[PDB]
């Protein structure tokens, strides 16, 4: 997480741009992320 | 199926050894080979082989 927070920055010589993940809406009157999952809890 | 599976197949893929899983799993199997004794009952249900030639018990 360490690096990947760090090289995420880039090079001191060529600073990159950084993007979000996912997208959805307010979900009723929210930059959201999927997550799928199997479970067999009892339905 | 495409893959040549039975139902019989089916439900030894589906497992996962897990408690209430493998409860589920065991009823129904059970269930289903009983269920296959009183429909055409001349043929054996667990003989069935895929494209691979393996049987639920080999499959398991």
């Amino acid at each position: 997480a360490i690096s990947v927070l760090e090289m995420e920055n880039g090079y001191w010589w060529c600073r990159r741009k950084k993007h979000r993940e996912g997208r959805l809406l307010k979900v009723g009157t929210r930059w959201c992320f999927r997550v799928e999952e199997v479970n067999w809890a009892a339905w | 199926d495409s893959l040549g599976n039975t139902v019989l197949h089916a439900l030894v893929m589906i497992a996962d050894n897990s408690p209430e899983n493998s409860a589920l799993v065991i009823h129904m199997y059970d269930g289903l080979l009983q269920m296959g004794a009183r429909l055409c009952p001349t043929v054996q249900l667990e003989e069935i082989s895929n494209h691979q030639g393996l049987t639920p018990l080999k499959l398991a």
